[PDB]
């Protein structure tokens, strides 16, 4: 008879007793057991073909993708511990800054800036959500998927903040069109077309590795520097303390997405040729990001400096991974 | 050597039974019974084991041999008690 | 102050736009979205009845885990598992192995909707769905992991769905068809409406009662907690079905429901059926598998389908009859072939059990009873070797379950055979075959375990060979749950 | 045999099935069972004499003090639910405003204001804590005691915020004396002597009813309007967003103390003569409060207006009870 | 970023100042502070070893309640209480009645320190202490409240300490002396050092093991959780004692420890002793009351007292001997007078029990065994009426417990009588009397139940009258726990 | 009528026993025995019940009456077996 083990069989050679994270997150996808027939059906089904093309045939390659480890070690249980604290903080701000009539103290000019540059953030944030939720479903290993899982929820977190603040702004300034106008702005405002083009295109990059790259390494850096870093400094300087705070709060999430993305890249660089594969994808996408940041920030106050600082801050994210 | 699917009278399940192309229906019936009689079905020694094609109810003579029956590999065969 | 949810909720799902830099079909490829000719604007009528927002979710679900994890730590050192009825322990080992990784896979099925549904309401709900099955998968691993030192069987909580053991193949066959390999709208119908709302909601409820009845409060709390998450994502198929009916697509909707319900039922007949009527000890049995099915699953479907503008499936009356039969088949097959599974099946044919079985299913002793008479005589008479098999059963090509039915004085076992492109397929039921005929390209070149045996893929090509191919060894290979204790009653 | 009841025996005539609050909070003090001998010892012990004098012989009178009900219905379990959320919000602010170098952006003048007017808040807040903790131990009923219980913890909450911020300020401005100087300021600064005198005196009012009055009806209103309302508006207007926020956060507690105090007074007014007893205690103490607010706010910027607004806001608390 | 606790902790307790508008003695009256001639500045050396701040407290303690309340809701409908060993149910009914309202009163004892201690460290720790006993009191009411419909006995969870039932008077006698009627520093020594650190910490630990051993996981979790709160406020007396020793006051400190330990021990001998050696079924008994006392309570005191610069109390060797005796007394008294209590005492003198008792206490059968022989013969011979009393026992004037000791072939029952100001007092032990002689003004005109009976205060002046005065009626009046089941073993 | 505290030989507990000032030690001893003999102590019919003052060990003659013994109300008395 086979003897009972100390831990799961797939983890039995380890030396350190496995963590809760290792126990509940590792080696869970089963469609990678049979590369020739991922799913327990006919091998010519469209979805069979999709996974073979966009997951197995990716030029980003590793012998053991299951070895990946979220450096933050998130599980569902500790995801909700963390984000519940963070949400008590942000809903704290909403509750208390309202009580105090914060939206009433903003200038007419700044209110006009919010309709054009902020509210209209619900489409881009929902599009990141769709973006990360695609990485989840095509990534080659459950630990990679999970990072995308929790990231997808953060992106919905941001969309949710924005939708909430949008209604508060519509309550306080009914004649501005908050909540009614955002689609036309996203669709037609020059300031947004740079981003819209970047995200629409990235959203049809099906290769798991190119998806990771376009969404996590290229687009998000650009979106985070433009919308969180740059609009938030501007907010703080213009009397909007809520948004200055809200944005720094969401940037905690963005930071954590970067830590896992950087870990992934670190792991990819273990294998000859992956840096070049990654650099080639970056080179294809970076120009779209440039356009995106240019069109958005150039229309901000102090437009040119915000372009320079965002450009170099988002390139810095990738520089630091190699 | 030739696979068939045995649906034995009064059993609950169809089973895979390798037979020979040179076997008689009688000898098919014996190869099937082994997997049913005294595991899940009671012997009926006042009775005779007959073979019929499951799909259409055709009865095979005790003596006809597999090679002559025009079975499809894996064809399903009733194994019935008669006299 | 805070807003009331009602006032801003709609803004969370006002996320559709008209693409420009890429086309709609490129952004929403049909094979993933299944929008079915119905417009973006018509998909926008989609209105989920149970609403929730991010801060509510992270808050409530933190509470749920607090509680469940705490009940687990509290009861851990008492070791209920070392003194539980072995029919019960076996119910748990079966549950985890079949379910934990399919739960986790369900978050990908949810991700499918989250990216590819045209209904913004669906994309956000599916995102919570995605988180929910992440939770179900993870917690259904953390729990059995408590027991890894008690038996190698508990390792199958993780390993099962990685193997070609036959039950795992039946599981994958179901789950991949329902939720991993279909367009977003089909996932919404086939998984969330038909399987989750139709079966697993009520199942988990009964499963929790049963754990409690066994005096297993860790597992009762686990299952009970998971169950509270169901309806938040289970609701998703309903609104889809409304949209398809209201536009030109009732038949397509109907046909997907038809398929999903039959396939779920077949899985359910081997995973729940046997455990209800045979693994649970006698004095814990509240109602029969058939009773449970009629009261808690079948009236509900009729109710649902009437409200949606749909029909009862063509096979409904047959489905009704089979509640007397199929699961007795599945139990007999599982126990007879018990070394091919990773739990210890409980025979459950003691004299008291057999009168129970006869009350609940008139005719049982004169049909099902016959095979067990013979099994029994053999064990009484020291011939245990005639109570384990020397061949494989015939597997259905759709459900990947053995083809079994009524034996004994009312023998009625049938094969619903089909010849298609030079190959012969075997089906367990008329509905199983019809699932294949409506969509043969989706099943054609799949091979069941038997096909694989016959083709030379299992080597050595014998029973020991098939055990190794299914990753089974002594230590996990199943045997009689009460170690043949019930045989003493007959001597 | 006596039959089992639906609820506790002391609650059995009620019509509405009792709440968790009623179940765990009511009729718990036992020293009121024997007014002639509160404690199970010799009846001439100093503590026997203390409770007879300061609890039973109080001129504030009711036949059934156990009938009192916290309108907020706090129990320990729901106290910590509430204050944990509130603390995730306030520690949120501390964490995030630091990350952002908030203390570095304050002017030298405002920093000097904080050393004199804010930090020095740890003594007054600890003295309220001692104040409420005395009400707890001498009040005639467990439901009155409990309100004082949770209030005592809030007062420690405020002391704790202040001690924390004091160290952060000392880290950022080492040469100011933050943390070393507060005792001498509290002890010798004219701005504080008004308060110091009020609280030192109120702290030796042993009668439970006079304690309630001096601490909850008179002093706290004065402390809350001066330190939270007035210093916090000033903070917000001077660039200190942390303290503007911290203070509005602590005023949520102060609000809740007022709700129970007002409930108590409502209950006292059911009995002839209690209004006059209360008014006489208010009249004795109100002048000290006046002095306190005068000495503190007069030294603030815009000193005279802050005196007028605080004076009338704290009188308004008592006006609204009758 | 956040600071590290170490960096700012001291500022939380830098709260002392020099009063001006009132004097130090007015602000800190000696009868409440007990500063004892030792200066404000010397009280400032007080340094609690276990540190905690408000945000940590509210956070951790929210988690604790989450868990405990959740385990309670989870197990509620299984009704373990309706099938528990009745010796166990009785242990619970005793525990709640004696303890719930004294816990709550302890928050006032904590408030005493919070207002009146001169040590700022003590005032803040006592504030958390205050919150902790608020929690203990409340949760020890919410829990038994679950059972009010099962029996009127559960109402005593609330009612007991409101009555003059004799056990309640013994409880109040203890608690009021230790913690309700002393100066702040004395409370810190007498309650937190001597009683909480000395006895209830280890007790609650054993009490939790025992619940688990009985298969009562609600109560095990309850008790276990309360226990995790103890040390945060229990620590308070230690630093006090250091300060008194280091200044001119070792004797005063010594004498307060001496008193607190004896009084705690006496209460413990009736509340824990009997339940350990007689209510717990045989096969659950890990160690004897005496063993538990030596390993978990007595070595600890010696350890503590050596580190503080203190001596073992003058009565130590006597205390040692009495571990063989006192609690057998208290159990016999409680069972013999069982209608005067609100739980059903378990006799626990079955033959198997008596050999256990003889292993654990050599001489038992030839001393304690004699009385039970006679009780037993009477029950065997249909004379149950000789197994209930027709008089009151003599009560000790200090501990308010009956004056009992070794009977049988080694009879050794003594009264430590004292005549003082024309009144005769009775004491259960030499230490009981000495507690009165060092401080007679604090006990003089107190009357025990017997004194009250003798003075005409109980009317009618008979046993039924004394039952009504103690608020006892049928339905709560105690009787034999297993309804005399154990008598069958003797016939 | 006069309270005393009975510490009966071989019992485990002292008890309150009302006696009469007119009783003999013998009759005190009988009033005490009622609360001890055949409840918790075995009869000793070869023996005689004697009364001694607990505090100092003074033995009272069987025949001396309570009124003459100089007891304090509630005084504690040993009830011993002798011959
Ligand atoms: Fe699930
Ligand atoms: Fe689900
Ligand atoms: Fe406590
Ligand atoms: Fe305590
Ligand atoms: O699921
Ligand atoms: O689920
Ligand atoms: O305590
Ligand atoms: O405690």
């Amino acid at each position: 008879a086979l003897k009972p083990l100390k831990t799961w069989s797939h983890l039995a050679g380890n030396r350190r007793r496995p963590s809760e994270y290792e126990v509940v997150s590792t080696n869970l996808h089963y469609f990678t057991d049979n590369p020739e027939r991922p799913w327990e059906l006919d091998s010519n089904l469209p979805m069979q073909t999709w996974y073979k093309k966009y997951c197995f045939d990716s030029p980003l390659k590793h012998d053991d993708w299951n070895a990946f480890r979220d450096p933050d070690q998130l599980v569902y249980r500790t995801y909700n511990l963390l984000q519940d604290g963070q949400e008590s903080y942000v809903q704290g701000l909403f509750d208390q800054l309202n009580d105090r009539g914060h939206d009433q103290m903003l200038t007419r000019e700044w209110v006009e800036t919010l309709a054009r540059f902020y509210t209209p953030a619900r489409y881009l944030f929902h599009a990141l959500q769709m973006g990360s939720v695609y990485i989840h479903q095509i990534a080659p290993a459950s630990t990679i998927t999970n990072c995308a899982t929790y990231e997808t929820a953060d992106h919905l977190r941001w969309l949710t903040h924005t939708a909430y603040r949008t209604r508060e702004l519509a309550n306080c300034y009914p004649d501005v069109g908050f909540g009614k106008r955002e689609r036309d702005v996203w669709e037609n405002d020059p300031a947004w077309q740079g981003f819209r083009e970047l995200i629409e295109k990235a959203l049809i990059a099906w290769d798991w590795g190119e998806a990771f790259t376009a969404i996590n390494l290229v687009t998000k850096p650009a979106v985070e520097e433009a919308l969180l870093q740059q609009l938030g400094s501007l907010a703080q300087s213009e009397g909007d303390t809520l948004l200055g705070l809200l944005a720094q709060a969401q940037k905690r999430d963005a930071e954590r997405h970067r830590r896992w993305s950087s870990a992934l890249v670190k792991m990819a660089l273990e294998k000859e040729g992956n840096r070049e594969v990654l650099q080639k994808w970056v080179a294809k996408w970076e120009p779209l990001a440039d356009k995106a940041i240019e069109a958005y920030c150039s229309a901000l106050p102090d437009g040119e400096n915000a372009i320079v600082e965002a450009k170099s801050a988002s390139r810095y994210v990738r520089q630091m991974m190699g | 050597t030739f696979p068939i699917m045995s649906n034995f009278e009064r059993d609950f399940v169809i089973q895979l039974v390798p037979v020979d192309t040179e076997d008689t229906m009688d000898q098919v019936a014996e190869k099937c019974a082994y997997h049913s009689i005294n595991r899940r079905v009671h012997p009926q020694p006042e009775k005779i084991l007959r073979v019929r094609r499951h799909e259409d109810g055709t009865l095979f003579p005790r003596g006809m041999i597999v090679s002559d029956a025009g079975l499809r590999p894996t064809e399903t065969l009733d194994i019935i008690f008669m006299d | 102050s805070m807003l009331k949810r009602e006032d801003w909720y709609d803004l969370t799902r006002t996320t559709n736009w008209t693409p420009k830099y890429v086309t709609e079909n490129e952004l929403f490829p049909e094979e993933m979205s299944g929008a079915r000719g119905i417009s973006m604007e018509a998909w926008e009528k989609y209105d989920e009845p149970y609403k929730i927002t991010y801060p509510e979710y992270v808050s409530i679900q933190r509470e749920k885990d607090s509680g469940a994890y705490s009940i687990k730590a509290a009861l851990e050192r008492d070791g209920f598992v070392d003194r539980a009825d072995p029919g019960w322990v076996s119910t748990m080992q079966l549950h985890f192995g079949a379910i934990a990784l399919e739960e986790y896979a369900a978050s990908t099925a949810e991700a499918r909707m989250a990216r590819f549904a045209k209904a913004p309401g669906n994309r956000n709900m599916a995102t919570f769905g995605m988180m929910d099955e992440n939770r179900h998968g993870q917690i259904q691993l953390y729990f059995p992991y408590a027991n890894v030192k008690r038996s190698r069987k508990w390792d199958w909580a993780h390993k099962a769905i990685h193997t070609n053991e036959w039950a795992a193949i039946a599981a994958r066959s179901f789950f991949d068809d329902m939720m991993m390999t279909r367009d977003s709208v089909a996932v919404s119908i086939m998984l969330t409406f038909a399987f989750e709302t139709g079966f697993s909601n009520m199942q988990f409820l009964g499963l929790a009662a049963d754990a409690a009845e066994a005096g297993d409060h860790t597992f009762a709390s686990l299952i009970s907690s998971i169950q509270t998450d169901e309806s938040r994502h289970a609701q998703q198929g309903g609104p889809s079905l409304k949209i398809l009916v209201e536009n030109g697509k009732k038949d397509e909707a109907q046909q997907m429901v038809d398929v999903a319900i039959w396939r779920s039922w077949k899985l359910f007949s081997v995973l729940t059926g046997p455990e209800m009527d045979y693994y649970t000890p006698l004095e814990s049995r509240n109602q029969s598998f058939k009773e449970f099915m009629l009261e808690w699953i079948v009236a509900q479907f009729e109710r649902q389908l009437l409200d949606l503008g749909l029909d009862k499936p063509w096979y409904w009356d047959q489905f009704m009859q089979d509640l007397d039969e199929t699961h007795h088949g599945m139990h007999l097959g599982v126990w007879y072939w018990r070394p091919t599974v990773w739990w210890d099946p409980a025979a459950g044919v003691s004299p008291e059990e057999r009168e129970w079985l006869e009350e609940k299913y008139p005719g049982w002793n004169d049909t099902w009873g016959q095979c067990w008479d013979v099994i029994t005589d053999n064990l009484v008479n020291g011939k245990p070797e005639l109570t384990v098999p020397e061949t494989l059963p015939t597997i259905c090509n759709m459900c990947n379950l053995p083809i079994a039915h009524t034996p004994g004085n009312k023998w009625n076992v049938k094969d619903y055979q089909l010849e298609y492109e030079g190959r012969l397929y075997h089906f367990g039921s008329e509905a199983d075959r019809w699932c294949f005929q409506i969509d043969p390209e989706r099943y054609k070149n799949h091979t069941n375990l038997v096909d694989r045996f016959l083709k030379g893929e299992i080597q050595p090509a014998d029973l020991a060979g098939a055990l190794m191919y299914m990753s089974l060894e002594p230590g996990v290979m199943g045997d009689d749950a009460h170690d043949y204790e019930w045989v003493k009653a007959y001597q």
